[PDB]
């Protein structure tokens, strides 16, 4: 469980730093 | 018209599948490539 | 048509007041169904009635639900009182307030308490406005015997059955009274292990204590009446391959490529 | 001119406003033309707050230079100011400005326009904003104090947005129909509509909660106390922080409510809450009243207070409270005791009998709040034998709800990681 | 972040068992060691 | 149009379907 | 066998041109030379004589690798 | 509003068939609303159903029809609106209707699609108010002056017979023939519903009043019938025809294999100058020695 919980905070940290990212990106081209 | 309205519903459904559908296989690209 | 369809209508049903204010009432009221078909029930959000022809049909509903109760015809007793409700509740503004409407609504709740729906209880109380809760006595005294019911006096519920705002709350005492026997037993199944004899008849009042012996011929948990009664002592293992099957569940949902 | 300095500075907001409207705009026409059939919710984001600075030369000026594409439906606009998308969610901004100016009659007019539009243009990204628009009529109508064809026509919408495989609008739909049955005190179909629909798992959060809260009045109005008292603990962790205090106000007070029913006490933190001290206090003094045990302090206050329990509606539950009072007096003194006698309870508990005592807690039993057993050959109740609740499944089944649920974030996670290429 | 319109709006941690109204602690002991 | 729109869309995804499970094969033999 | 596997994906895929370079972009950047050389056969089968575009971008690229 | 439909379903409940008529009425009436209660005693309507009906037998299916759509259990909801019959009534506005016409669409599809490769004489047989509702969206098609997209339906549902029909019964014959041609050669995959169709496509081609021989010959490729494409070259080199002769003798070539091509010239052996030119045009070797000289 502990193991577990872990994983998934790791996950949804890379999937903020992948939203942070695509949202720079797309105000980048944009502007 | 009444058929218009059946393919209209069909194309609509089949469209959100394929739009998620594309979502997902580019995130496993990105994964892929990796 | 329409008006001597209405005089008629009225002239029927004054006479089935002037008949009684058995079975034959049973026919007449079918008749007064039938008529009120080729009429309409309800108005339905489109007709707009606004009769003093249906608040007529609101009464001859309410007779005939009189007429079950003295039947004891379960079935047609809750046919005509979710008619009623329907009549009372729906059209508050169109008709005017009928006096003779929350002595059957309180008799609904009696019923509802003796045949053990608490929950369609609470909603039609829920329903009902909040003052005649305390200031009637006929929706009031169904609320003090649930009261007194779910609170757990059953001897002072027993003793409250000696008060009746009406004689309409007839056999209904008689059910909930089996009810409250079926809530003792339900103790003795799961509390009171070792249970005695005297002290199941004093607790739980069946009949004559010749006749002590209901309960146990019926509902029968295999009582084995050893003086005691015992009763019956009425009341470790690894499950491998349930939790097995959860692990690999977890292998599999870590393995998955998703 | 200080008047016109400030009319200066309003007009110079009103140009920042109007770019804001500009970004959201193309932020609809970005999602419509590309994939990702979202952003319209971060149009939205900022709906309220668009929502409260509207002002009445804003929304004019946006209605005399907007809407040039085609048609001309701004004469339904101009005359009370004195595209896929975009049309809708300017003429949204329209119609809550016309609410905010509290015009409900040409406010309901212009949002049957609205439901028309919407109903004609079988789109797929316009669904977000027909909710958001259906929460607004729901609202119109409820200030217009009619709340009745709005079953009807809602109940509609919500078999065509069912029908059709949508979240948002079927969330937004199912919250409306049950708040107008929880308005009207149709409890008995709230129960059978919430039992034969399902949630959509993936709703926004704010109806999520709404969800929930209702759900639990359902319940626990029904009798169902856990189920309720879980489901609305879930609805207060759910809902947002630093708002919404009304809300909080009402969920708060029910699960109070209904853990007192329960036989448990609340958490003075709750009270001690800054933002519902006050509007609480009642239920603080109700709960004093119940922990005591003071059958006088729980009339006066009844008495003192019935006026807020019109308010919220609480009566039934309120005197099931009384019942879960005795209830909560037997389940503390089956809590802080192991083999006390009967004569013991009657004596603590100021019941008239042991009988009446014993009747009590076998009623206990029922309620499963003392789950203890009992013995009347020698008078009094025993009580489970506790176990070292380690050498048992119970900690394998807690952790395998826990270890479940994290894979299933992993997993939620990593499903919506994104690429926009 | 979205906003809930719709529905009408010490420097300690006490505790429940505070409020609880009951006799000094000293005349509590008093009275047991005076019946004791 | 529509028609025609209609079966160029369902093979649209059946083809993504079929190249969604080669790159979750393929994927799985990269991590080996 | 892979290489040979691509070019006749490749020859599966040749009638609608523009649909292969969805497929064989993935495999083109490949850690399996084999497997990069049937990636580039089969985009040329495919797109032969059509003048694609994203065919060539993926090509070039390709055309610069360091294996032979 | 009304707010509650227990007295209805209580009116139902009864055992008078006089009552019950307008019960049932009154349901239909307000199962717009209340289908939340009336799930659950849908089975006294199924029961009701499952009878001698006066009527019931009739309108009964239409309600349980309309509560099982408000449910979601379609396949359940769709026996019981075919039970309903003539209350169906296709041709309105409802989206009930809508759903449900399309939920017929589609499992009628699924039906044809996955009976017609199986053997001739063990084919599931069909439900025939079933075949009469997709019939009668045929005509509203057809009716409404949308002879495109009928030869689709017809296509997704394997029926040879309306496809032909409304091919040929509609404007611009030579443009829903190429359309026609296009989705058969292009999208369409089995190859035996592919053979059927082109064939329906080159008889209709035959019938026309100035029939495109070069379609024809493409099919006549696409289907491998040396013997008929050789049929038709000896009937237009009968009729004073060379032109269109000679350019189908050439597209044969370009196109169709070389066993394909012996097996026309064989055809064409078993004034006759032109057959001889013919023979050599299908050899090939005017084509070669044009692109060798080019």
């Amino acid at each position: 469980y502990l193991a577990s919980l872990i994983r998934s905070v790791v996950a949804l940290h890379n999937l903020i730093n992948n939203k942070i990212a695509n949202r720079d990106a797309e105000k980048k081209e944009g502007q | 018209s009444g058929l218009r309205q059946y393919y209209l519903s069909k194309i609509e459904e089949l469209q959100l599948i394929v739009n998620d559908k594309s979502q997902n296989l580019r995130r496993l690209q990105a994964q892929r490539n990796e | 048509t329409s008006g001597a369809v209405l005089q008629a209508a009225t002239g029927m049903y004054e006479q089935l007041k002037g008949e009684w204010n058995l079975s034959k009432c049973g026919e007449e009221l079918g008749r007064l169904k039938l008529v009120l078909l080729e009429l309409n029930f309800l108005p339905t959000t489109g007709t707009k009635l606004t009769k003093q022809q249906l608040i007529l049909a609101r009464d001859i509903l309410e007779i005939g639900a009189q007429w079950s109760i003295l039947r004891k015809d379960i079935p047609s007793f809750e046919r005509y009182m979710a008619q009623l409700k329907c009549y009372y509740f729906d059209y508050k503004e169109q008709l005017p307030e009928s006096a003779y409407m929350h002595q059957l609504l309180g008799l609904n709740l009696l019923f509802l308490l003796s045949q053990n729906r608490v929950a369609e209880f609470h909603t039609e109380l829920e329903r009902l406005p909040a003052k005649d809760i305390q200031t009637n006595v006929y929706i009031k005294h169904p609320v003090s015997l649930e009261q007194y019911l779910m609170e757990g006096s059953y001897n002072k519920v027993f003793l409250a059955k000696g008060n009746i705002p009406a004689e309409s709350y007839t056999f209904f005492i008689d059910i909930l009274l089996d009810t409250i026997r079926d809530e003792i037993a339900g103790c003795i199944e799961k509390a009171y292990e070792k249970i005695l004899f005297t002290e199941a008849t004093r607790i739980l009042f069946f009949n004559t204590p010749k006749k002590m012996t209901d309960y146990a011929k019926k509902r029968g948990w295999v009582l084995g009446p050893n003086n005691y009664y015992s009763f019956a002592s009425q009341q470790t293992t690894i499950p491998s391959t349930e939790l097995a099957k959860q692990v690999i569940e977890y292998a599999r949902q870590l393995e998955m490529i998703v | 001119t200080a008047a016109a300095a400030a009319e200066h500075s309003q007009r110079e907001l009103d140009t920042v406003t109007l770019e804001d409207i500009k970004e959201h705009v193309k932020q609809l026409e970005k999602a419509v033309s590309g994939k990702e059939p979202r952003f319209v919710l971060r149009a939205l984001r900022m709906l309220p707050s668009t929502s409260r600075r509207l002002n009445h030369y804003v929304l004019y000026k946006a209605v005399q230079g907007f809407f040039t594409s085609n048609n001309a439906t701004r004469d339904f606009l101009l005359p009370f100011l004195e595209l896929p998308e975009v049309e809708a969610y300017l003429q949204l901004l329209v119609v809550i400005f016309m609410m905010n100016s509290k015009r409900y009659k040409e406010a309901q007019k212009i949002s049957d326009d609205l439901m028309q539009k919407i109903s004609t243009q079988n789109r797929r990204a316009l669904d977000l904003v027909a909710a958001k628009c259906y929460y607004y009529h729901a609202r119109v109508y409820e200030f217009l104090d009619k709340l009745d064809v709005v079953r009807s026509f809602l109940h509609a919408r919500l078999r065509t947005a069912t029908l059709r495989h949508d979240a948002d609008g079927q969330a937004t739909l199912l919250n409306l129909l049950l708040r107008n049955y929880l308005h009207y005190s149709l409890y008995d179909q709230a129960e059978k509509l919430v039992s034969k629909s399902v949630f959509p798992e993936q709703a926004n959060n704010n109806e999520w909660a709404r969800y929930l809260y209702y759900t639990g009045r359902i319940k626990a109005i029904q009798l169902e106390y856990s189920e309720a008292r879980r489901t609305m603990t879930n609805a207060l962790r759910k809902a947002p922080q630093h708002t919404a205090v009304g809300f909080k106000q009402t969920v708060h007070k029910l699960l109070i409510v209904v853990e007192l029913l329960l036989g448990e006490i609340p958490d003075r933190l709750q009270f001690r809450q800054p933002s519902l001290k006050r509007s609480l206090m009642p239920y603080f003094l109700l709960t004093q009243a119940v922990r005591t045990g003071n059958l006088a302090k729980f009339n006066q206050v009844l008495d003192q207070f019935g006026e807020k329990f019109q308010a919220d509606g609480t009566y039934t539950l309120i005197i099931r409270l009384r019942h879960n009072v005795i209830k909560t007096g037997v389940r503390m003194i089956s809590l802080s005791y192991s083999r006390i006698s009967l004569a013991d309870i009657a004596q603590k508990l100021q019941l008239d009998s042991p009988e009446d005592a014993e009747f009590i807690v076998a009623k206990a039993i029922r309620d499963g709040v003392i789950e203890a057993s009992i013995n009347h050959e020698k008078g009094y109740v025993q009580s489970k034998e506790m176990i070292d609740i380690y050498s048992t499944r119970e900690p394998q089944l807690a952790f395998h709800q826990r270890i479940s649920f994290c894979l299933d974030i992993h997993n939620m996670s990593v499903k919506a990681m994104r690429f926009p290429p | 972040d979205d906003e809930f319109e719709e529905f009408p709006a010490h420097v300690w941690e006490d505790n429940w068992d505070d409020d609880n109204v009951e006799d000094d602690f000293s005349n509590q002991l008093r009275a047991e060691l005076e019946k004791h | 149009d529509l028609y025609s729109r209609y079966k160029k869309l369902q093979q649209e995804l059946e083809f993504l379907e079929v190249q969604e499970e080669y790159i979750k094969d393929e994927q799985k033999n990269l991590k080996k | 066998v892979r290489r040979a596997a691509v070019e006749s994906l490749g020859f599966i895929l040749f009638r609608t041109p523009e649909q292969c370079p969805s497929v064989v972009s993935l495999l083109s950047e490949s850690y399996n030379p084999h497997v990069r050389y049937g990636a580039a056969m089969a985009l040329g089968i495919c797109c032969a004589g059509t003048g694609n575009k994203e065919a060539i971008n993926l090509l070039e690229p390709m055309t610069n690798d360091p294996v032979n | 509003m009304i707010t509650s439909a227990a007295g209805i379903i209580s009116l139902l409940d009864e055992d008078e068939p006089q009552l019950k008529e307008f019960a049932l009425h009154k349901l239909n009436a307000v199962v717009n609303d209340f289908w939340a209660e009336i799930s659950e005693s849908v089975d006294k309507i199924e029961v009701l159903y499952e009878d001698e009906g006066f009527r019931s037998r009739q309108f009964a299916a239409l309600v349980a029809s309309k509560v099982f759509y408000h449910l979601g259990a379609f396949e359940e909801s769709l026996n019981y609106a075919l039970g309903a019959g003539d209350l169906f009534n296709v041709n309105d506005n409802s989206e009930y209707v809508e759903t449900i016409i399309a939920k017929c669409i589609d499992h009628y599809t699924k039906q044809c699609v996955e009976n017609a490769d199986l053997p001739e004489g063990e084919k599931k047989p069909i439900d025939q108010r079933l075949e009469g509702i997709v019939n009668k969206m045929f005509q509203r098609c057809l009716d409404d002056h949308k002879y495109k997209q009928a030869i689709g339906i017809a296509l997704e549902t394997r029926r040879l017979d309306v496809f032909e029909k409304t091919i040929l019964e509609s404007n611009d014959v030579p443009g829903m023939l190429a359309y026609s041609l296009k989705l058969c050669m292009s999208l369409m995959q089995n190859k035996q519903f592919r053979n059927k169709v082109l064939r329906v496509l080159v008889k209709i081609y035959m019938n026309l009043e100035k029939p495109d021989f070069i379609n024809v010959c493409q099919c006549l490729i696409f289907l491998d019938d040396p013997q008929a494409v050789s049929d038709i070259l000896e009937k237009l080199v009968k009729e004073d025809n060379l032109l269109m002769a000679y350019q189908i003798c050439f597209d044969l070539y370009e196109s169709a294999s070389q066993q394909f091509l012996s097996s026309v010239i064989q055809n064409l052996r078993t004034p006759k100058d032109q057959t001889l030119k013919m023979i050599k045009i299908l050899s090939g070797e005017m084509a070669i020695e044009l692109h060798l000289q080019f």
